[PDB]
């Protein structure tokens, strides 16, 4: 009985809907909120671990024209892989160039770990700011 | 060998730069890797902007981004390419 985010789970919630600024809103608040589209291509699906379902996120999204329409060539390979895309430099922090999935209520806290309606986008930056 | 931009061509840099944007890696870690030691290398302002968000009207393909660099060191007094 070790770290719950490795316990597997299937995903829930509804995502809201979002625009061509998504990613630059990660970088504001309290980050920006998983896509309705994201979230009815993921709805139900089991996951092994949150690790797996943050690699989901990032393939989903390398296949949505509208929520990767905003990311060049580079980042479209970065994410085509299921890796998380990076984010512009003044949103960097040390060795943290990626943008992040976070739980908006801690799992600790008791906050679910694959309810996507628990989940948001954050620059490194915004994460430091946040905490 | 890749201590310096100068231990590098300009051949065996476009290589470099062509793996970072083909995403040609086994791991996030390693693309990451790679990225930081890009930015190490170049010593340019942007960082990693010069690969994943280009000034308007910048070539952001490989060979754009190389010639970025070359003419920016040069530019910028530091040494560049190996030969």
């Amino acid at each position: 009985m070790e770290s719950k985010r490795n316990k597997p789970g299937k995903a829930t919630g509804k995502g809201k809907p979002v625009g061509d600024k998504w990613l630059d809103d990660a970088g504001k608040d309290s980050g920006a909120p998983i896509p309705d589209r994201i979230a009815d291509k993921l709805r139900d699906k089991e996951f092994k671990s949150f690790d797996d379902f943050r690699k989901a996120v990032w393939e989903e999204v390398s296949k949505d024209p509208e929520l990767s329409k905003n990311l060049n060539p580079s980042n479209k390979s970065s994410v085509s892989k299921g890796y998380s895309p990076f984010t512009p430099k003044n949103q960097q922090v040390g060795g943290r160039k990626v943008y992040e999935l976070h739980h908006d209520k801690p799992i600790s806290q008791g906050g679910e770990v694959y309810d996507m309606d628990n989940i948001r986008v954050t620059t490194p930056k915004r994460h430091i700011d946040i905490h | 060998l890749k201590h310096s931009i100068s231990d590098y061509t300009e051949a065996e840099f476009l290589q470099l730069v062509t793996t970072i944007c083909n995403a040609d890696t086994s791991s996030e870690e390693e693309l990451v890797k790679l990225v930081t030691h890009f930015e190490e290398m170049t010593e340019h302002p942007s960082g990693s902007d010069l690969i994943y968000y280009p000034k308007e009207g910048d070539d952001d393909s490989p060979s754009g981004i190389v010639n970025t660099v070359k003419q920016w060191r040069a530019a910028n007094g530091k040494s560049g390419f190996k030969q």
